[PDB]
């Protein structure tokens, strides 16, 4: 039984799509161009982008911002070539210190990752600009800008957060193991982010973006066969291969969406895992500053034996210090 | 009930075990052999789950805790208060999985579809059998699979990250981390792409299997198709969870250090060593 | 501190991950990168 | 599109409202630097 | 290589041109002989078809893809002859002919 | 002052009524074919009511 | 030197020179804003005579602190 | 002059012109009220003699 | 030599030969303003006698 | 595309812009000169 | 493609160009040197 | 025995042998170069008396 | 030996070199510049005897 | 001998081979940049006799029983 | 691809570029070697 | 495409004395680095 996995024969033609439909302003950039390797997996074409103003803008704008970030790596490293490539993922460019709040910290001490930030941050813009107005040149909905906005909102609440905190230095440090880092030193720092009920439902809409995904993919490649990967003529000339998708799950879980409607469930999952991460995010420090007591609060912590118990003495004889400064001295003892 | 061109399908045929015997339906559902056993392996470990929640402290939802025993009991069956009924709800769980994995393969039969959805099923059931079978095995201990609670389970998965002091580290967890966010991200584009052509602006034709090519084309800078997409989504979805048992499956018994050391080999490629 | 005073630069790290200290250097003995790990001496030419 | 009277035209309105509203940006300043000068 | 596929990686590779005796090449040589006859039976009947209904950019290459098909046959056709030359003269060949 | 509510409550039932609000439109969305449903004592519609059945317009080509 | 006009349309040669333009204005603004000796907002009314001179060290501030109290 | 409006069709130029002017505004108000000088909200009522100085000649 | 136009477009290599100055441009001005002798922005009143060397003071 | 004379047309407009916006920026710097000089 | 003299003409150009920038930034570092030394 | 270049093809087996022995000699040579014993960039000149051995049994 | 130039496109060796002699430069320099001895920018009007010298053996 | 280029394209094996000896040569310079012996940017002006050499085996007892550095 | 009379005419300027290249590398050696030698 | 015996003759003649040449300059190299620091 075919599994319709790999195409095991491709076929080239020599004028070709890449010339796009009817666009107006702007330039399509490039000739379009064939991968057989791309062609293996899906379509072979690789080939003409779109830019516009709002495409140049973004790729300045977001080159700069990944200068700023690599130079300062590079430069944290001494410029040696060689410790840029071998602790590459260990490097970053680190937010300010936190006694700065919302002021301009020195330049080497944040003032550059303020400005990478900013750089990247209208880069962003720019490219959701740059998408809107090609969804509607093509003469499309507005359904992927609007996608593309939960990412985005996301992403700015990583700015919001540390704003309404009060703090830069709260910001995410650019950096592949220095953001793990902070993603952690975040949960710690607030009391454990599993007890945040909307970091509980972004996983649950994580997961079920991955249920949706393997449940219709692996859907449209079993009517494949019969026609049901060409799914603009199965929504609007339902053939055979819809008829029996909608009747796989009918039968399986006692209920079915449709061609069309598969595709606003994939579509509100994906774009719930963004929001309520942001969501999550910005109540983070601001209402709540300990997820596992307000979990206690609302009754979500499941009760275990005590491990140990304290004495009145011991209460007071084991709290800490909040952390302060570090020591600006090198002490000596010898009197 | 039945969809109004449903009747044409129901058909007999296409069971693995039971015949014509079980093959019929219950409203919307096809029932077959597997059916049965689904039922069975369901309801015994639903009755039971809410066996645990009667015995345990308390019956709110978010706070019921059904833990598996002690380490010290190996690979035997604890007493039921002291592990021994989550033993008894993971035989259930792998029982309904299993069985409901193999009533869709009948289904997929009946249908002449292809055995996609069956096997794609199947990656998620090794991470759960990973979970609670592979790995507790290899550690030698039931009493390292997780907690049967909607948060004691969340619990669970911080010791468990804990254990390595820094579980971001864990390799095969990096690639996991990264199929779940890109299976995210081209779920988010297929799903716009086909819902932008099908729902145009009002006064716009319906559009076209071209328009979503040269849209997706100057996105990623190569047009993937309409198979390619699935191919992919199916890839990225499944590859996760794939990647997900290997990553939980690695640490403890193959590694038990903190992860972060586990990267000194990058540190000392003699080439830079 | 009721006030800052700077250290030397020669102890001034120019590495400002929080935890590198633990996550990498812990680990990592090479003398270069070991080197780099702070800023070098620093004088005005009229003081050599 | 576009004919060179039209654009002729439209240059006086958009020359004329950038001089606008920078005269009214000039005298935001001279508000701004009267109470917290800069320099 | 179509053919031998990932065998190539391991240097099988029964296609390339050879003269002297060899039952593994003489076995893909019979093969690809019906193949490729079928195959130059098919592209003439298109040409035919196309002909008939008359359309100049496609009986243009119609006629050009027969032509390639006849000369992807005339390479099989060669290498049957060098294979039926050297099984005459080599004890233990086969006795059903190539070509 | 409020003990008990608190912000980060308020805006769970917020998204409660939402989603809930979300997943009746996307069945209302899944039943634009196949519905209503073939049964012995007559049609049936489930809940909610599906919405109707959509006409989609092709281009006059160029 | 008007025929660059010919082998480039002017209408994107433009629209990078802004964005280059852009780009460049701000990380100068940002660089000096950030800077001990120009950072004008809060220090734009010293004279020369006791602006910063030689804060170069990488180290300028302590790293780590508390949040400033937060009213 | 006015044939740049041949080049670029003004309804274009118009939004990306008051967008441009929109973010930079914000941007500069922002800047300014995040400042101790000009933090206008809490400190605007200070005549400019009172308002907030950075350090002058550091190590004098 | 000037059938390397002919060879190369040169519309290709001139957008080629401005990106790669600029950015070899802007890495050299981040390197400098990087070092502690050329940190030009907070020091490049200081004179050439007392700026600084990357050298210890003796004596320690 | 761009005739000649509308090529040298447009260049003229260039020059002048870029020799505009570099007597704007001198003025600025020896502005900034004359308050803090960086050398 | 250009014809071989419009080639030549362009050569022209694109030379002439190349030793004027040198010759500005040489000038460059005239200045820069005698501000502040590098050896 | 030369017969075996009819069964396969020499311009395929040449190309695996070759990237065969490669692989097999860089494996070997940097296996050494990590061990104590035949660090021969750092300890090449030591005789082979001087020459690190890996720990004997106590023989207790 | 000119006819190199027939059985390899110069159009295409000629952009395989720059690119290669580009990055090997910038790799050299930056080398030079991370080292002790040659870091330039910082220590460049140390003379030839003031140069840091890496460390030698023991006894030496 | 020459034969094997009737069997192999030539503007195959002289990439393969640059390529080829380009790592080659690449990987045994960084090799040697990293070791201590070799690392000839720093150390390059010692002589033989000065240059690093790699700790022998210990002296024949392999035993401590030391004496303080002097005070 | 090229004529061999192309192929002649583009190696010797291909010859000229790489010794004038190794000509200014031999120089930059040289000064180095002065300033510091690194043997 | 073609390759006769004579162009394949004609270019072993130069790729060997390549090959040869290119290591007579490495046996110089080693040479060098030798009398400069011995590894053995
Ligand atoms: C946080 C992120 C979450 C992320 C995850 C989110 C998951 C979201 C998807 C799951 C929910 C949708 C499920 C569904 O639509 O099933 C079809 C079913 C009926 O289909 P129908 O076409 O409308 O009608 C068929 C009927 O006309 C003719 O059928 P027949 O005569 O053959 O058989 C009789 C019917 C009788 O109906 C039932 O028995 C209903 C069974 C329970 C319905 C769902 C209740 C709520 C969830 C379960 C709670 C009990 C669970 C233990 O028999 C059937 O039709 C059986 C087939 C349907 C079986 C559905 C099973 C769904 C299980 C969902 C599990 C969810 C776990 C969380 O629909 C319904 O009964 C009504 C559903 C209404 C939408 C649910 C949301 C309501 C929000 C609250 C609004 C205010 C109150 C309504
Ligand atoms: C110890 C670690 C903590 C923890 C700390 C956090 C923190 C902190 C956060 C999350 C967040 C998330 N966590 Mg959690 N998390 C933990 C445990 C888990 C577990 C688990 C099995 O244990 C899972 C599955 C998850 C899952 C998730 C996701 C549901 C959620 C992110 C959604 C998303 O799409 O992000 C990925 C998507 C994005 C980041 C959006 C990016 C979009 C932008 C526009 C892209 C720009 C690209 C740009 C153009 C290119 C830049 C180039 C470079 C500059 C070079 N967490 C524990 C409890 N988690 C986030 C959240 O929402 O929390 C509520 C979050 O902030
Ligand atoms: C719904 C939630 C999910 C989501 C969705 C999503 N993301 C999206 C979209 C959508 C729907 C897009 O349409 C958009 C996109 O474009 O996709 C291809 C995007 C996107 N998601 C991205 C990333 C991303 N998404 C993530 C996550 C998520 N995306 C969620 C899981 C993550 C994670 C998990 O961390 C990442 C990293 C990007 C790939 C893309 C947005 C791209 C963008 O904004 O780029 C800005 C530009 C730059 C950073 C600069 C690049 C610089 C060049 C390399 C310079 C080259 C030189 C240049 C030519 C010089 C200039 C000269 C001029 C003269 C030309
Ligand atoms: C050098 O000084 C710093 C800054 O005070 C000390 O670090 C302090 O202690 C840490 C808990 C904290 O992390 C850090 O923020 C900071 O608060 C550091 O330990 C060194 O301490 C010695 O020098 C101190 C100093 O400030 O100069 C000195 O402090 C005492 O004396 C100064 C005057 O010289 C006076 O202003 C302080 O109020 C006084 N403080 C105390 C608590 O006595 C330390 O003396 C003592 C007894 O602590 C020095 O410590 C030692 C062991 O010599
Ligand atoms: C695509 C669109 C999807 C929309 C989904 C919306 C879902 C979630 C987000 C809602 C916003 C949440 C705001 C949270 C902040 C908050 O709560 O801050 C409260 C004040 O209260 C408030 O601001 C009240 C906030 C009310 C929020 C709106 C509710 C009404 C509209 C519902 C619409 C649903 C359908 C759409 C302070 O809290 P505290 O703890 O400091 O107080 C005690 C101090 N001692
Ligand atoms: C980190 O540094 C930090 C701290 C950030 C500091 C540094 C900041 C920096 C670098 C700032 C740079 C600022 C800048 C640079 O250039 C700023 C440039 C600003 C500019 C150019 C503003 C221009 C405004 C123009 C306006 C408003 C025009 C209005 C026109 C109107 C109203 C008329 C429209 C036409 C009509 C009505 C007629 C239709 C008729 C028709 C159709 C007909 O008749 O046909
Ligand atoms: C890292 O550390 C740090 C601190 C950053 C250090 C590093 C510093 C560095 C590396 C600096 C580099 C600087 C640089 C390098 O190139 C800078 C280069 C700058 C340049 C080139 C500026 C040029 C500006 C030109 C302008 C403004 C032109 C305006 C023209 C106008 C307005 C007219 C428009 C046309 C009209 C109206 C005609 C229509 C007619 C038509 C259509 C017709 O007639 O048909
Ligand atoms: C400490 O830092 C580290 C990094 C460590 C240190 C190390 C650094 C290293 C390794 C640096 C390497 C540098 C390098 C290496 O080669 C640098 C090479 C630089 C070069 C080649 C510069 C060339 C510039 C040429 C220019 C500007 C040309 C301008 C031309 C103009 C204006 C006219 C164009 C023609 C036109 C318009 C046609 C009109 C007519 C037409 C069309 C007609 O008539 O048709
Ligand atoms: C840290 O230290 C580590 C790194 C560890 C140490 C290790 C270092 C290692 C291993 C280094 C290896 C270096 C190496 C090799 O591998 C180095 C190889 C260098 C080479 C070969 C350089 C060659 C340069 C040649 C040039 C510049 C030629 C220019 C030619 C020009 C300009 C003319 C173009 C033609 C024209 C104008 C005519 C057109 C006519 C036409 C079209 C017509 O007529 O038609
Ligand atoms: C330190 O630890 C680790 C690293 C682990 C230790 C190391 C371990 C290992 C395993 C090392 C292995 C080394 C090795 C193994 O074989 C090394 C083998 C090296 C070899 C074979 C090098 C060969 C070089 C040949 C060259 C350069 C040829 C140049 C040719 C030229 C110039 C000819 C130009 C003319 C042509 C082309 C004709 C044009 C046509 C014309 C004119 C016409 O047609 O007319
Ligand atoms: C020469 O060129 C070289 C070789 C250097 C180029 C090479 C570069 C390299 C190697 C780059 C490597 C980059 C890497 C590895 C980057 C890793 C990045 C990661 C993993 C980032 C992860 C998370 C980062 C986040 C979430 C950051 C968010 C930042 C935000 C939202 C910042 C916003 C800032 C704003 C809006 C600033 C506004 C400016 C004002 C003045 C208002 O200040 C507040
Ligand atoms: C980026 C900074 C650049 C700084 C540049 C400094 C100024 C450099 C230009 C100097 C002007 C005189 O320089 C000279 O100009 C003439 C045209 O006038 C060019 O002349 C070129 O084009 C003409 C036709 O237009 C051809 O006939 C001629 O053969 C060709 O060389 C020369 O090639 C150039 O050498
Ligand atoms: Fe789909």
């Amino acid at each position: 039984e075919y599994q319709n996995l790999f195409t095991r024969v491709q076929v080239r033609t020599v004028p070709e799509p890449g010339i796009p439909i009817d666009e107006s302003t702007g330039t399509r950039y490039g000739t379009g161009t064939f991968s057989y390797l791309a062609g293996k997996f899906g379509d072979a074409q690789i080939g003409p982008i779109y830019l516009g103003w709002a495409g140049v803008l973004s790729l300045i704008f977001g080159f700069i911002a990944i200068e700023i970030i690599g130079l300062n790596m590079w430069a944290s490293v001494g410029w040696d070539p060689v410790e840029f490539i071998r602790q590459l993922p260990w490097l970053a460019l680190e937010p300010p210190p936190p006694q700065y709040g919302l002021r301009v910290p020195p330049l080497n001490q944040g003032g550059w990752y303020l400005m990478a930030g900013f750089f990247l941050t209208v880069s962003i813009i720019l490219w959701w600009i740059r998408i809107y107005r090609r969804a509607r040149a093509l003469q499309m909905g507005s359904h992927l800008p609007w996608a593309f906005a939960s990412a985005i909102f996301l992403y700015s609440t990583f700015f919001f957060q540390p704003l309404l905190v009060g703090s830069w230095s709260e910001m995410v440090p650019f950096g592949i193991f220095p953001h793990l880092d902070w993603t952690s030193a975040f949960s710690i720092r607030y009391g454990n982010l599993y007890y945040n009920p909307f970091h509980a439902l972004s996983i649950a809409f994580l997961y079920g973006s991955a249920v949706l995904f393997a449940m219709h993919g692996a859907t449209i490649l079993a009517v494949a066969r019969m026609g049901g990967e060409r799914e603009i003529e199965q929504i609007t000339d339902r053939g055979t291969a819809a008829e029996r998708s909608m009747l796989f799950w009918r039968w399986c879980m006692g209920f079915n969406a449709t061609m069309e409607s598969i595709h606003r469930w994939a579509w509100w999952f994906a774009v719930l895992t963004t929001f309520t991460g942001g969501i999550g995010i910005l109540l983070t420090g601001t209402v709540v500053d300990n997820w596992y007591l307000w979990g206690v609060k609302h009754g979500l912590v499941a009760p275990y034996p005590a491990q140990n118990q304290l004495t009145p003495e011991q209460q007071d004889l084991l709290r800490g210090r909040y952390q302060g400064t570090a020591p600006d001295s090198f002490p000596s003892y010898v009197v | 009930a039945m969809l109004s061109f449903e009747k044409k399908y129901r058909v007999r045929g296409g069971t693995l075990i039971g015949g014509d015997l079980f093959d019929f339906w219950f409203g919307p559902f096809y029932v077959g052999f597997f059916g049965v056993t689904t039922i069975f392996f369901v309801t015994l470990g639903t009755l039971l789950c809410v066996w645990g929640a009667a015995m345990g402290p308390t019956w709110n939802l978010w706070q019921i805790n059904i833990a598996p025993p002690d380490l010290k009991y190996g690979l035997g069956l604890a007493p039921l208060r002291e592990g021994g009924l989550w033993q008894i709800i993971t035989l259930c769980a792998l029982g309904a999985f299993g069985s409901w994995a193999l009533r869709q393969a009948e289904i997929a039969r009946k249908l002449g579809m292809g055995m996609h959805i069956p096997w794609a099923y199947g990656g998620a059931i090794l991470a759960y059998t990973t979970l609670v079978v592979i790995r507790p095995f290899l550690l030698g201990a039931w009493g390292h699979g997780f907690p049967y609670g909607i948060f004691s389970h969340l619990d669970w998965v911080s010791n468990v990250g804990y254990q390595y002091l820094h579980f971001h580290y864990n390799p095969a967890h990096m690639i996991a981390v990264t199929f779940f966010f890109t299976n995210c991200l081209a779920l988010a584009m297929h799903g716009s792409l086909i819902l932008s052509v099908t729902n145009p602006p009002k006064g716009t034709p319906t559009g076209t299997s071209e328009q979503e090519n040269v849209f997706f084309r100057d996105l990623l800078g190569y047009s993937i198709g309409a198979i390619g997409i699935h191919r992919l989504g199916l890839f990225l979805a499944v590859g996760a969870a794939v990647w997900s048992a290997i990553c939980i499956v690695i640490s403890g018994p193959f590694w038990t250090q903190g992860w972060p050391e586990w990267w000194n080999w990058w540190l000392n490629l003699p080439i830079w060593k | 501190g009721s006030s800052y005073q700077q250290a030397p630069i020669t102890n001034q790290r120019r590495m400002r991950g929080i935890m590198i200290q633990s996550t990498l250097w812990d680990m990592d003995r090479k003398r270069s990168a070991t080197r780099q790990r702070y800023y070098p001496a620093s004088t005005p030419a009229n003081q050599l | 599109g576009m004919t060179e009277e039209e654009a002729r035209r439209f240059h006086g309105y958009m020359v004329t409202g950038t001089l606008g509203y920078v005269v009214v940006a000039s005298v935001a300043h001279f508000l701004a630097w009267s109470w917290r000068p800069w320099f | 290589p179509v053919n031998d596929g990932i065998w190539a990686w391991y240097g099988i590779d029964d296609d390339r041109p050879m003269a002297a005796w060899s039952r593994f090449h003489a076995t893909r040589c019979v093969e690809q002989l019906a193949i490729n006859r079928a195959r130059v039976g098919a592209a003439e009947w298109a040409l035919a078809d196309v002909q008939a209904r008359g359309i100049v950019p496609c009986i243009a290459k119609a006629a050009a893809h027969l032509a390639r098909a006849r000369a992807e046959l005339a390479d099989w056709e060669a290498q049957g002859h060098r294979l039926e030359a050297a099984r005459k003269v080599t004890p233990g060949a086969w006795t059903t002919p190539v070509i | 002052m409020m003990e008990y509510i608190d912000g980060a409550q308020i805006a769970l039932y917020a998204f409660w009524l939402f989603f809930f609000g979300l997943i009746i439109y996307l069945r209302r969305e899944d039943k634009r074919e196949g519905y209503p449903l073939e049964s012995p004592q007559g049609p049936r519609d489930g809940w909610p009511k599906g919405a109707p059945k959509k006409t989609y317009v092709h281009r006059d080509h160029g | 030197m008007h025929r660059i006009w010919l082998m480039y349309d002017p209408r994107r040669v433009m629209v990078a020179l802004v964005g280059f333009l852009a780009v460049l204005a701000l990380v100068i603004h940002f660089v000096l804003l950030s800077s001990q000796r120009y950072s004008w907002i809060e220090n734009g009314t010293l004279g020369a005579d006791q602006a910063p001179v030689g804060a170069s060290a990488p180290a300028a501030a302590a790293e780590m602190s508390p949040l400033p109290p937060g009213r």
